[PDB]
């Protein structure tokens, strides 16, 4: 044996130093904990994306509930709110509805005032002088 | 015995007395040491006198007398590292340690 | 037997970590550890929080008693700190009196010298001197500091700022540095308080405004073991305040302390101190 | 993993930037050989960069001990009690500079 | 566990040693020597490779009829096992052909 | 269409044609680069002490 391998108790500690916290067999033998680390870090790369997405569902559930509770409706609430130019996004509406509630009430008497506006202007079809609501900020 | 040289201020009136023994016209400042025996004497006397000697590799560098005097009046200076980086005006959060 | 040594070299290194993990020494002083001046750290101690120094008053002021005991004790084998100290203490309370009848004018002067105390106390100090290298430069007898000698080090330190750069920039610096310690904690959780029910009632006869009327308003689950209360504390036939609770005393208790907050300006919605 | 790795909350050493910015980092010592090619760039950081650094903030201290090492060193000490350290071995005279900043930035 | 627990006493090499000071002197005995002598002549080794290169197979077949004559019997059978081995690896197998 | 087959016949000839000889141009200036001694002595200064 010429030259034989002295550094492999460390690529042994390298890779089961993430398996400590494992169940079984996976947290002391190599092998098994080599393949479970392997499906574990690619878990997390995906879960990445599944966060995302999970927090924008939960985002959108709170707003919901809000909703429901102002007695409107979530497309309604974003449909109209987008339309009076207020570019707010789920996250701070859902800060909003859990922390500041007063503030999210008069989001939602903005988005139904708003909805009012639109659904008179889209029942007396023609020219007609749109809604003091539904103006538009044109930027140049 | 060191490499710590500081350039004379009147080294122009020696070096003006060593070419003027060693040989002599005026614009002395393009005499040619093509001849070898009077660039050792040039050089062996103003290694004597000054006690800075001109190296091997710099030897073949000059051929005037505008070249000794320009290689002899920049100062070449010789310390640690320690006696450069203290001197060097280090601000007061600087403390270095030498354990040699 | 495989020849080499750097592999045996890094698993020394490990069995010292481990060895050092399971076995920590007992936690020295960092003077009698490597790399260690002490006037160019005091120096850099106070340009830290950007502001000069009489560094011989500040050398003073972080060399205590029982320092200068112990070492005329290990003689035979200094200035002291106490009026520095003393004249830190003094400005520190003054100053501290002065910012918080400043800005909440409503607070009775009993509120305000618990603030102060709490502001002044070996907790608040302990943990702002701890954080700002006051602990590294006291001469001390035994490491870790008891909580005395590092707050009277951390006021002989603003009695030494006081004496060096003025009481406008010693009031700065208490304003920036022990001020901040109550942001995010409220009234209560600094002046401790009980039974402020009958406090709530001296504070409305104060004010000539008649004893209030406590008065359930919500509740849920009253026959289960969790119920909700909300109760009301109303006085002139409208409410000066509402609290929640599990039992009614506790919901009374609780909107009699949402009264207090209410009455002396400390609110969760209040305005910030302008820093 | 986030499971593996203890996790903590965004905060602060003492409300850092409410009344002033108070500069965390205490000192820093790089130890560093006078003979050896491993601290070969640190040696230069040293010569050009560190008295630079040391005067644009004077409220960090720095040791460079010049020991006979193997492998040098920079020691971030902070003012809540943490210490970093961190190998300068082989790397180059500015990428040491950008990671000096980087623990004369940091809390 | 694969590894040494103590350190292993230190190698002290003299890197002056008299082999090492002087390693490498008339290497160019040829080019500045007038000649007289080749610098292979100054290798000391096996007398059927003293400046001589060649793979496995060159060697064998080399150290085969250089100094057969007096090789041990069985040294001779397994380096005649080897000849033949390799003649039939290196002609009749690889990749590239 | 703002214009017929005929009138758009070789009103774009040049530009492609300049942009042919630049990319023919780019394409026949692969030739190796140049060495420098600075570099020799660059990797020379790998033993730089400190005295």
């Amino acid at each position: 044996l010429r030259n034989r391998v002295t550094d492999r108790y460390f690529r042994i500690q390298e890779v089961l130093k993430h398996a400590r916290h494992f169940r079984g067999r996976k947290n002391r033998c190599y092998r098994l904990a080599v393949r479970t680390v392997i499906r574990a870090f690619v878990k997390c790369t995906k879960a990445r994306y599944l966060k995302k997405k999970n927090m924008r569902t939960l985002w959108i559930n709170r707003i919901t509930a809000a909703s429901q509770e102002h007695g409107l409706k979530y497309p309604a609430l974003i449909g109209n709110l987008v339309k009076c130019q207020v570019e707010l996004n789920r996250k701070v509406l859902a800060d909003l509805a859990i922390y500041e509630p007063k503030t999210f009430k008069s989001l939602a008497a903005l988005a139904s005032r708003r909805r009012h506006e639109g659904f008179a202007a889209a029942l007396g079809d023609g020219k007609e002088p749109e809604g003091i609501f539904s103006r538009v900020v044109q930027y140049h | 015995r060191s490499r710590a040289y500081t350039p004379p201020e009147d080294l122009q009136s020696r070096l003006e007395s060593y070419v003027k023994e060693v040989f002599l016209p005026s614009n002395w400042q393009d005499i040619s040491l093509e001849d070898s025996r009077l660039k050792f004497n040039l050089l062996a006397h103003l290694a004597d006198d000054l006690g800075h000697v001109v190296p091997n590799s710099r030897l073949h560098q000059m051929c005037r007398v505008r070249d000794v005097l320009d290689f002899y009046n920049v100062p070449i200076q010789d310390r640690s590292k320690f006696d450069e980086l203290s001197a060097s005006n280090l601000p007061p959060n600087l403390k270095i340690t030498w354990s040699y | 037997v495989k020849k080499g040594f750097r592999a045996a070299f890094r698993f020394q290194k490990e069995l010292e970590r481990q060895r050092l993990l399971r076995c920590p020494p007992p936690p020295v002083r960092r003077s009698e550890k490597p790399n260690w001046d002490y006037h160019a750290e005091i120096q850099a101690f106070g340009h830290r929080l950007q502001e000069n120094f009489s560094l011989d008053l500040l050398k003073t002021a972080f060399v205590n008693s029982c320092y200068i005991k112990s070492e005329e004790a290990k003689r035979q084998q200094l200035k002291s700190n106490q009026e520095l100290s003393e004249q830190g203490t003094s400005f520190s309370q003054t100053c501290l009196t002065q910012f918080l009848e400043d800005e909440y004018p409503d607070m009775p002067t009993e509120g305000i010298k618990n603030l102060v105390d709490f502001l002044t106390g070996e907790e608040v100090v302990c943990h702002v001197a701890r954080n700002l290298a006051v602990e590294q430069l006291t001469l001390s007898e035994e490491f870790p500091v008891p909580p005395a000698v590092l707050q009277q080090t951390f006021f002989a330190v603003i009695g030494a700022l006081l004496q060096s750069s003025g009481p406008e920039r010693t009031a700065l610096f208490i304003r920036d540095f022990l001020i901040t310690q109550m942001t995010g904690k409220e009234l209560f959780e600094m002046w401790k308080i009980i039974n402020p029910m009958g406090l709530l009632v001296e504070e409305l006869k104060k004010r000539n405004v008649s004893a209030p009327e406590s008065r359930l308003t919500r509740q849920s689950g009253g026959t289960t073991a969790l119920p909700l209360y909300f109760v009301g504390l109303y006085c002139d036939k409208k409410l000066i305040a509402e609290g929640p609770g599990e039992t009614v005393l506790v919901a009374e208790e609780e909107a009699a302390r949402v009264a207090l907050r209410k009455l002396y300006g400390f609110t969760e919605n209040r305005r910030p101190w302008n820093y | 993993t986030a499971r593996g790795t203890p996790s903590r909350f965004l905060a602060s050493v003492l409300h850092n930037g409410l009344g002033r910015y108070v500069q965390q980092l205490q000192r820093l010592s790089f130890s560093v050989s006078r003979d050896g090619a491993s601290s070969r760039g640190a040696r230069e950081f040293v010569e050009r960069e560190v008295i630079d650094f040391a005067r644009r903030n004077p409220g960090v201290v720095i040791y460079v001990n010049s020991r006979p090492c193997c492998v040098p060193r920079v020691v971030a000490e902070y003012l809540n009690g943490a210490v970093r350290e961190e190998s300068i071995h082989c790397k180059s005279v500015e990428e040491i500079s950008t990671l000096v900043q980087k623990l004369a930035d940091q809390s | 566990i694969g590894i040494r627990l103590t350190l292993p006493p230190p190698k002290v090499v003299d890197r002056w040693n008299e082999k090492r000071a002087m390693f490498g002197v008339y290497d160019n005995i040829g080019i500045l020597g007038n000649f007289e002598k080749h610098p292979k002549e100054l290798i000391r080794g096996p007398i059927w490779l003293r400046g001589w290169k060649g793979n496995e197979l060159q060697r064998c077949i080399r150290k085969r009829k250089m100094v057969g004559s007096r090789m041990f019997a069985d040294d001779l059978h397994n380096l005649n096992k080897r000849i033949r081995y390799l003649y039939k690896h290196f002609n009749r197998h690889g990749k590239f052909r | 269409p703002y214009m017929t087959r005929e009138q758009e016949r070789g009103h774009a000839a040049v530009r492609r044609r300049e942009a042919f000889e630049a990319i023919k141009a780019a394409a026949t200036s692969k030739f190796p680069p140049h060495r420098f001694i600075a570099d020799q002595l660059d990797h020379l200064n790998v033993t730089k002490k400190w005295s």
